């Protein structure tokens, strides 16, 4: 989904944000979008720290190069379950990140590379209460700070203050390195999450006339019938009202995630396989809307029938339309071999609204968009290059999983009178699952390879309903076995 | 060393070496003179100041000003 | 505000009555003062060294890069 | 405790003349940005130098433009006037109190 | 204001060196600042003795043009909200 | 923001695009706006100058005072802004 | 020495307020408001630094001054 | 003169804790109105 | 916890903590199956587990017996 | 808030004069005028430098580019010079 959202500076930025499966075994949906997107947003929630998916969606995160961006998420578990004071609270915030950036260092090499580290300071850190209605960046809290106490600094460098062992001095109203008395707290807790406490208590304990003083005390003033909603309902109104739009995530991440101009050059160099000497390559490195439309699908969708899917992609080179003739690359396509590939129509481009659709007249370089007819070619993956192209082409590499389908499951269907459609359901299965596999054995039955318990048991489920319709018998699970040397062979052994 | 303009400014003034200012919209009157105190409106307090003419090249003393700073245009060192 | 990502190179800075005075960026302010290194003056051909222009004193700048 | 300060800035400060010229409703010969000169008495002002004038007669110098080659014509004094005006201070030059 | 009166309504600038620009009104901002859709600069070139006035004002075609209040001097009416 | 009217924001949210630049001296400026200010001071790249005389130059990036600047010229596409569309009586 | 105590201790001095337009008023600093417009008293015009009449005491505007001097 | 944004509120009281108990209470409890 | 193992862990592992616990299994290595697989020293149990002792052997034989091979 | 916008935001319906800086002459009636000083006239006629008048059933015109304003003699000074020094 992307929505159009706004800036602190009022200009609108049109945000992609692909909502991602979290559980284990549904890593292969991650992939797509990590690979469809050039920017990452870890939402690690403030309560529970790092957690498995976290780490190895990070890890994946900088294997393919991208613009990793932290987002504290329910802050409201330090106040409500845990009820951790501000400061032992922004103890456990700063271990959050810390906990973030000390992973990040493993795999990247030990340091920190610095356009990479994650703290608020520079602004790539966010904290969320998604639930409370709320979220915000250090950003967004020393602006609001300058918009609620009148035009009296910039909110950048005050931003630049308010976290780290920063204590504010009320001896002359600036910050220091240093505590200037004994039990004063830092500039975090106070000025931010002190604030944070009171709004949370000033509704989760006292009488609607005290929110309505306390804010009436601050500029925002409710509606008196915002005052009788219950506590989880009034405290996301009081919190939305003095925490407002959500700026620190577009300030945030339109500021650390390039656009479309340079974020498909490296996507490609790292990216694409085909010689980098071709026009083509150069014509994606400037995501040039004009030059031949190579679009990189990666995800396919079922519809409303589950007869055909429509192809999620990004055209990242040239200007799609709905009407067009192209060579769709599969996935063993060969410069040598053209085998693995078909030549399909464009019928209509969409952008996707996770509940809806748009149609879009004229699908941009850069502009990931959902593509109408052409998945009787698609499996996993492919690209999208014009037949108005008369050049050498090839195609953007196939995901490189984190995880692998290391559990396997036979399959009979019930009744053989349908094993077509089973195998179709199958087929069609391997339509929407990146990590479901269909091998068929000297044994004869299919067997199909999934990551464990909930993947194998959604597939099983979509199987049953989505595409086949056939209810099929499958045997205890069993997983694949490798065959490995202990120590080598005594003799030399011929054929 | 990325220092800050008002420390430029004490550099002139404590050091009291004679500069040239600009004055709006003059192209053809400068002004010298050694700067001895300022505000943050730059308003300059300047010592042996003599505006210079320089289509004709006359220099005409004026002594102790003070520099109005909604004329000032440019602070350039008199150095060789 | 933008100055800030043009530390430390050379500009070319018009101001009023048509002047043009090119040095190596030192320092800004919020009105918009601004310190210079190695400054030309365009016009009759002198480097007149550090230099500090006003904010209203500024026309255009241009980054010759 | 805004307009006492205000007060006093009107009373002991240089723009006085003027609130001196309003008490004692003295003539007035302000010189303006494009060099027009208007006498008349003032009824009152702000902080801007804009004014109520009375009496106000402005008057200007103007050279009319002679034909190409002919000598720059003499210039011609001319004044227009009007009962109550207002001025607004961005016009305003030079204030001067006549002498009375 | 009463220029909320006047967005949609085509309207005529004057600036201070004396040029013309026309377009309809899309949003105005408190520094007197101006949203000109369909705009078009009518400089207006010295009168040549031996032809009106009215026949050869330059018009140049700007396109969709914003303006800042502290050279805007005068506003009037050109037309009705064109449809 | 509030306290901010419409048009600033029009200017920020032509960020990223081609316009044209006319300043009170009469000269036009035609790139592309890297971001603007408050106060009208904005950032272009790939600076095409037109000269008072027809004199045509290429700078790289440009500076410009707000307070120096007459008017703008921006594509009609951003013409769509949700100012516009939202005001707009249908 | 800040302007506001240079303006200060030349109360009452004999001062010049040279314009920007190249007229300059001499004559006494009587006083001095917040935002530098002058009182003159017993002043004396030049324009092209020629001498050109008194005008007494008269009240100049800030923004109409260049620079002033104490005499 | 910015200081704290809200510097004149408790940030805890008495209540605060039942506020808190009602909150993890079963669905009855919950809530304030029904 | 081997992926074999796995097989109804997350529920077990909450069936036995009343459900205040909650894991997750990721994919993560190989490692070597105990015993000898190619063994013939062990003649096993059908429908029973076999020892530690026996797995690689049974563990690859029912592989074959399943994939259409002969023991 | 100083006395003289004060005075002039009262001039609704003023059937009044105006120069502008540059030497234009306006004749029309102040339908309103804001604390910026700028103004919206009705039924008025404007007369460029050195130009024919052209009438104007509405006109408006920024306050800093205004030279003067010239009133009624018919006036009731006193009347809107009282409340001036009253805040609201």
């Amino acid at each position: 989904m992307s929505l159009v959202m706004e800036s602190h500076s009022g200009k609108s930025f049109l945000l992609n944000l692909l909502d991602c499966p979290g559980h284990v075994n549904f890593n292969d949906e991650v992939t797509a979008a990590m690979r469809l997107a050039d920017g990452v947003m870890l939402v690690v929630d403030a309560a529970e720290g790092i957690m498995v998916v976290t780490e190895r969606a990070v890890r994946q995160a900088l294997q393919e190069g991208l613009s990793i961006t932290l987002m504290i998420s329910k802050v409201d578990r330090l106040i409500t379950e845990l009820k951790l004071p501000p400061a032992d609270a922004y103890h456990k915030l700063r271990h959050t990140i810390e906990e973030v950036n000390n992973l990040i260092a493993a795999c990247c090499g030990g340091e920190v590379p610095p356009e990479q580290l994650l703290d608020p300071v520079r602004g790539n850190v966010t904290f969320s209460a998604a639930q409370s209605g709320w979220s915000f960046s250090l950003q967004s809290f020393a602006r609001l700070y300058a918009e609620i106490y009148g035009a009296g600094f910039d909110p950048r460098e005050f931003a630049k203050r308010l976290w780290g062992d920063l204590y504010f001095v009320p001896e002359d109203r600036v910050f220091r390195r240093t505590p200037p008395r004994a039990g004063v707290e830092r500039s975090f807790v106070q000025f931010v999450l002190e604030p944070l406490y009171k709004m949370y208590s000033a509704v989760i304990g006292e009488h609607p006339k005290t929110v309505e003083g306390l804010l009436a005390g601050l500029g925002v003033y409710l509606r008196t019938a915002t005052y009788n909603l219950d506590t989880k309902p009034l405290l996301k109104e009081v919190c939305s009202s003095v925490l407002g739009s959500c700026a620190g995530v577009v300030d945030m991440l339109v500021a650390h995630v390039p656009p479309s101009r340079k974020a498909s050059a490296d996507k490609v160099a790292a990216h694409y396989s085909g010689p980098s000497d071709a026009p083509a390559v150069s014509f994606m490195s400037a995501c040039n809307p004009r030059g031949p439309l190579v679009v990189a699908v990666a995800k396919l969708f079922p519809r409303q029938d589950c007869s055909r899917f429509d192809a999620l992609g990004r055209v990242m080179s040239g200007t799609l339309r709905p009407g067009d003739t192209v060579k769709v690359l599969g996935e063993a396509y060969t410069p040598e071999d053209e085998e693995d590939s078909a030549v399909a129509t464009v019928g209509s481009v969409w952008v996707y609204q996770a509940r809806y659709r748009v149609p879009v007249a004229r699908a941009t370089a850069g502009n990931l968009v959902l593509i109408e007819g052409v998945d009787a070619t698609i499996t996993r993956t492919a690209t999208l290059v014009s037949d108005a192209y008369d050049e050498p082409v090839h195609i953007f590499r196939p995901l490189r999983f984190q995880t692998r389908s290391t559990v396997k499951i036979a399959a009979e269907p019930l009744n053989p009178s349908e094993l077509p459609k089973m195998v179709e359901g199958l087929r069609k299965v391997s339509k929407s699952y990146p990590l479901c596999s269909t091998r068929v054995e000297e044994s004869g039955e299919h067997t199909i390879f999934g990551t464990g318990e909930m993947y194998l048991d959604c597939l099983m489920k979509d199987l049953r309903e989505l595409y086949a319709e056939v209810e099929v018998k499958v045997a205890d699970p069993v997983v694949a076995f490798c065959e490995t040397v202990v120590e080598s062979s005594s003799l030399k052994c011929f054929a | 060393i990325m220092t800050q303009p008002i420390n430029l400014m004490f550099r002139f003034l404590q050091s009291k070496q004679k500069v040239q200012i600009w004055l709006f919209d003059q192209a053809d009157l400068r002004v010298e003179g050694r700067i001895i105190g300022f505000d943050e409106y730059m308003n300059l307090v300047l010592d042996e100041a003599e505006e210079v003419s320089m289509k004709r090249k006359t220099r005409k003393t004026l002594g102790r000003i003070l520099l109005k700073g909604d004329n000032i245009t440019l602070i350039q060192t008199t150095g060789r | 505000p933008e100055l800030k990502r043009f530390m430390d190179k050379k500009l070319s800075i018009t101001l009023n009555a048509n002047r043009h005075v090119s040095g190596t960026l030192r320092g800004f302010d919020q009105f918009m003062n601004l310190v210079l290194d190695a400054t030309v003056d365009e016009k009759l051909k002198v480097d007149i060294g550090m230099v500090v222009i006003r904010g209203n004193s500024i026309q255009t700048i241009e980054a010759l890069e | 405790e805004l307009e006492k300060k205000e007060e006093d800035e009107y009373r002991t400060g240089p723009l006085s003349v003027l609130t001196q010229s309003v008490k004692t409703n003295g003539q007035v010969l302000i010189n303006c940005r494009n060099n027009h000169k208007l006498l008349a008495r003032v009824k009152a002002f702000d902080r801007h130098c804009n004014m109520i004038l009375e009496n106000v007669k402005e008057m200007w110098t103007e050279i009319p433009k002679t034909g190409k080659g002919q000598k720059a014509s003499r210039p011609v004094n001319k004044d227009r006037f009007v009962s109550k005006m207002f001025l607004r201070g961005d016009s305003v030059i030079m204030v001067l109190r006549n002498p009375k | 204001s009463k220029l909320l009166q006047y967005i949609n309504f085509r309207m005529r600038v004057t600036l201070v060196d004396s040029r013309q620009i026309v377009g309809r009104f899309m949003a105005f901002d408190r520094h007197m600042n101006l949203v000109l859709g369909d705009s078009e600069e009518f400089r207006r070139l010295p009168p040549k003795k031996g032809k009106s006035e009215e026949e050869r004002e330059e018009r140049r075609v700007l396109g969709l043009v914003l303006l800042r209040g502290e050279e805007i001097v005068s506003l009037t009416i050109e037309g009705p909200p064109p449809n | 923001a509030k306290g901010i009217g419409i048009p600033v924001k029009l200017l920020h949210e032509a960020e990223g695009h081609v316009v044209t630049v006319e300043l009170k001296s009469g000269e036009m400026y035609r790139g592309e706006l890297c971001d603007a200010e408050d106060n009208m001071n904005c950032q272009l790249k790939d600076v095409t100058a037109t000269g008072r005389d027809g004199r045509v130059t290429q700078l790289a990036h440009l500076f410009i005072r707000g307070s120096r600047v007459r008017f703008f010229i921006i594509p009609d596409m951003l013409k769509n802004a949700p100012m516009f569309k939202r005001i707009d009586p249908k | 020495v800040n302007p506001k105590p240079f303006l200060q201790d030349l109360t009452g001095k004999q001062v010049i307020v040279k314009l920007k337009w190249g007229m300059e008023y001499k004559g006494y600093l009587v006083s001095t408001d917040s935002y530098m417009n002058l009182q003159l008293a017993s002043t004396e015009e030049y324009i092209d630094g020629q001498f050109t009449g008194q005008l007494g005491e008269v009240l100049i505007r800030c923004n109409n001054v260049m620079y002033l001097r104490g005499v | 003169g910015v200081e704290p944004l809200l510097g004149e509120s408790p940030l805890y009281t008495d209540n605060t804790a039942s506020g808190i108990a009602l909150l993890w209470a079963p669905p009855p409890f919950n809530r304030r109105s029904g | 916890l081997p992926v074999v193992e796995s097989f109804g862990f997350e529920t077990d592992l909450r069936y036995h903590t009343q459900g205040q616990a909650f894991c997750q299994s990721v994919f993560d290595h190989w490692q070597v199956v105990p015993g000898d697989p190619l063994d013939k020293s062990i003649v096993l149990r059908p429908l029973e587990p076999a020892p530690v002792q026996a797995l690689a052997r049974e563990f690859m034989v029912k592989t074959r017996r399943r994939k259409g091979m002969s023991d | 808030m100083v006395k003289l916008v004060r005075f002039l935001m009262k001039l609704a319906n003023e059937t009044v004069q105006i120069e502008l800086k540059n030497g234009t002459v306006i004749q029309g009636t102040i339908a309103g005028v804001d604390i910026a000083m700028n103004t919206h006239l009705k039924a008025v006629k404007l007369t460029a430098r050195g130009k024919n008048p052209v009438s104007m059933d509405h006109l408006s015109v920024r306050g800093n580019n205004i030279r003067y304003y010239i009133l009624p003699d018919s006036l009731n000074l006193d009347t809107l010079l009282v409340d001036i020094d009253k805040p609201k």
